[PDB]
RNA sequence: AACCGCUGAAAGCAUCUAAGCGGGAAGCCCACCUCAAGAUUAGAUUUCCCUAAAGAGCCGUUGAAGACUACGACGUUGAU
RNA sequence: UCGAUGUCGGCUCAUCUCAUCCUAGGGCUGAAGCAGGUCCUAAGGGUAUGGCUGUUCGCCAUUUAAAGAGGUACGCGAGCUGGGUUUAGAACGUCGUGAGACAGUUCGGUCCCUAUCUACCGUGGGCGUUGGAAAUUUGAGAGGAUCUGCUCCUAGUACG
């Protein structure tokens, strides 16, 4: 996934997930759009 | 929504609630859960309603999937829950044979895997995997990790796949 | 996991047919009179206590002597214990014997002893550092253990620094040596290896912990 | 009029039993600190050991809130270079049980000879018995 | 020294320290903290009867 | 751990998480080797002895033990 | 800090960090396979020998799984060296009338200390451990150790 500071939604399949107090982009069309914050 | 709707019982299923362990019986089997504290259960003529004891968002929540999982396990023990998976590739193949099924993916050795007690896998052909179990969680989690094995591939499709899973496929050698 | 207490004859080898020397040490090997049984009752743990050898009677204390006494015993040159478990225990009951036949050909054993003694050694043989120039203007370093830290931090030397000190003459344990041939009658064990210590050490032969 | 101290030969120190059970591990520490420092008596002087024999019974089954049963961590040194170990509260609890209410009280009582001399007072025993019978130890809910 | 032991003494007849002295200066009691711990120390019921007093004042 | 989940609500959907249940690293804690009760919390077991005992040491002959020590063996009932 | 805290480099001996070089586990890939790239987790171990130059570095040769980036008085001269720099001799180029000068060069050129205390490595003596003694021990704990290539086989199979 992509870890970063800045995480948001690249599509309109894009969806914010917390789990754990962190957030997470799952994304069920793009698997290069997963996104972490950190 | 999910917790204000009311779990509706057919004819054989009965569920006691005895100190937080509620236990669904039916003619499929036993089921049991543990009701979580800020939940109150009431019966009635042939309807179970849950309930926050304290009212919350949290206790909301919470008696959501108190609801959730006890409509799952009267229709398990009823009706029961059926999984099913697919094997593509050429030296796929998939052998059940009791509580335990050998699979042939593609490696230098089969791998053996042993369901959970509450599963219980069939192969009418070699290579698909029908898995019937009394609980969604139990026949959800020896899907899982039988799909875990080998899960499909994006170039060729091949491995072990849901029956009703789409998996995307990359092209090789796009230039 | 019981063991057995023998003395160190020294080293030979062994022929095989198709023309390969093994090099093998003798191990000499009297009954092991068990002395006392140590149980999760009693003793909160498991265990066999066996003399083995000859201790003469100006040499057995009044204490000891009753100790072999009431296990029907007579006196060894020393007394060792085995950590056993329920298994191990089945047949043995104090008063009895434990000899060679422990021990099979062809099983992997571990054997303890005590390592030679070298004495006082410095760094250089101790723990194998580098020696310092032998010309080029060294001056009278060329054994010397060289730095021992660093600067104002930490200010200090660490704990566990390798150093100058006794080597040797300490418990060594050499594990997965293999039994080449074992004789009960001649209270023999015919070891595959080089097992520590000097001929006529005690030497301590256990089943394998790798395996 | 002269203020006194308790001279030493002269104090009794009485033995009561503390059930940790479902307790919370700070606020049982400080009260367990107390009696054994003796806070509780009206003859108090700094100097002398007044306090009581505390008995803890149960110390397995101490309370801590919050994330703090995963993420309260427990260091220690061992003198050797690098040698800085960490264990859990709950792997600690699992591993010496005693030692949390232990350590929860050392911290708590004074850092000297007399500190150590009153920390002695404290008998821990995880589970419900404790080999004190003969003491014969009163209940105190503290 | 006689804080702590003032303390000591309410607290075994169900007050703490910073109640019973509002209570003595309530009821316009004028001991001193030194005699106060002296009585706490040495003459338990004189200071269970003072305790009431200031007890009785709130 | 990262990561991957199962079931699942908040949020009729979805969702590895909020309740609950999994998988997962040369890393962590054990397991292996050595040391270890001055662990002053100084532990345990077996024997022996108490009007100088049971033992220990000095001394002697010494040792693949050793700087000195200590440790091991033996001292006429003896191969040190 | 000038009633003095010895410079650079090497040698010896280290110790820690992780911003990871290899090995380990992962996500994504413009990931078919083999190889990679990027990021996440990860500090347990491991992490070359030479030619040149006083070098550190750097270039190069040949390897290796890899030839990490750093902190520690740019770690370590009461542990060693003394090649460079930085005394006194001498010379060249240069500047100066000159004495002389030059992060210009060149040839040469004394490196002390028997360790009190802390630390550390070993090894003893004392006392204590609720009478003494001979042994055997449990283990709270501490340390050590932790690396990795290649071949064969699966299989010239999957993939192409």
């Amino acid at each position: 996934m992509k870890v970063q500071a800045s995480v948001k939604k690249i599509c309109g399949s894009c969806k914010v997930v917390r789990r754990k107090g962190r957030v997470h982009i799952i994304c069920t069309a793009e698997p290069r759009h997963k996104q972490r914050q950190g | 929504r999910v917790a204000k709707a009311p779990v509706t019982l057919p004819n054989g299923v009965s569920v006691t609630l005895n100190d937080r362990q509620v236990e669904v019986k039916g003619k499929n089997g036993n089921l049991s859960l543990r009701l979580h504290d800020l939940v109150e259960l009431k019966q009635e003529d042939d309807v179970v309603t849950l309930s926050p004891t304290v009212d919350s968002k949290e206790a909301m929540m919470h008696t959501g999937t108190i609801r959730a999982l006890l409509n799952n396990y009267v229709i398990g023990v009823t009706e029961g829950f059926e999984r099913r998976l697919q094997l593509i590739g050429v030296g796929y193949r998939a052998q059940a044979t009791g509580n335990k099924v050998t699979l042939n993916v593609g490696y230098s050795h089969p791998v053996e895997y042993t369901l959970p007690e509450g599963v219980s896998a069939e192969t009418p052909t070699q290579t698909e995997i029908v898995l019937k179990s009394n609980d969604k969680q139990q026949l959800g989690q020896a899907a899982a990790k039988i799909r875990g094995f080998r899960p499909p591939e994006p170039y060729k499709g091949k491995g072990i796949r849901y029956s009703d899973e789409h998996v995307i496929r990359k092209e090789a050698k796009k230039k | 996991a019981i063991g057995l207490v023998g003395k160190k004859c020294g080293m030979t080898r062994v022929f095989t047919e198709a023309g390969a020397s093994i090099p093998v040490t003798v191990v000499e090997i009297s009954a092991n009179r068990i002395t006392q049984v140590k149980n999760t009752d009693v003793d909160g743990y498991q265990a066999i206590q066996v003399t083995t050898g000859t201790r003469r009677d100006s040499r057995v204390t009044a204490a000891q002597k009753g100790h072999f006494a009431k296990a029907g015993v007579a006196a060894g040159r020393g007394v060792w214990e085995f950590r056993a478990n329920d298994s191990d225990l089945e047949g043995r009951e104090i008063g009895g014997e434990i000899l060679a036949d422990l021990f099979e050909q062809g099983q992997m054993v571990d054997v303890t002893g005590n390592s030679k003694g070298k004495g006082f050694q410095g760094g250089v043989k101790r723990h194998n550092f580098s020696m310092q120039d032998a010309t080029h203007g060294n001056s009278v370093s060329h054994r010397a253990i060289g730095s021992t830290g660093q600067n104002q931090s930490p200010g200090k030397v660490f704990k566990g620094k390798k150093m100058p000190g006794q080597m040797g003459n300490k418990r060594v344990t050499v594990q997965g040596l293999e039994v080449i041939s074992v004789d009960v009658e001649k209270g023999l064990l015919v070891i595959k290896g080089a097992i520590p210590g000097a001929t006529g050490g005690d030497v301590i032969v256990r089943p394998s912990v790798k395996a | 009029m002269k203020t006194l101290s308790a001279k030493p030969a002269e104090v009794t120190h009485d033995w009561f039993v503390v059930d940790a059970d479902g307790k919370t591990l700070g606020r049982l520490a400080t009260q367990i600190a107390s009696r054994l420092r003796g806070k509780h008596k009206t003859n108090y002087t700094p100097h002398v050991d007044t306090g009581d024999f505390i008995v803890v019974i149960n110390a397995e089954k101490i309370a801590v809130t919050g994330k703090k049963a995963q993420d309260k961590k427990y260091y220690r040194h061992s003198g050797y270079p690098g040698g800085i170990k960490e264990t859990n509260f709950t792997k600690l609890i699992a591993h010496k049980p005693e030692d949390v209410l232990h350590k929860a009280v050392k911290g708590m009582l004074p850092k000297g000879p007399l500190g150590y001399a009153m920390i002695k007072k404290l008998k821990l025993y995880a589970g419900t018995d404790h080999p004190h019978e003969a003491q014969q130890p009163k209940e105190l809910d503290i | 020294l006689w804080i702590a032991r003032i303390n000591a003494g309410a607290r075994l007849n169900g007050l703490s320290y910073s109640r019973f002295i509002n209570g003595m200066k309530k009821a316009n009691i004028t001991i001193d903290r030194r005699v106060l711990a002296d009585i706490a120390m040495h003459d338990a019921a004189t200071f269970g009867a003072l305790v009431e007093k200031a007890k009785a004042e709130l």
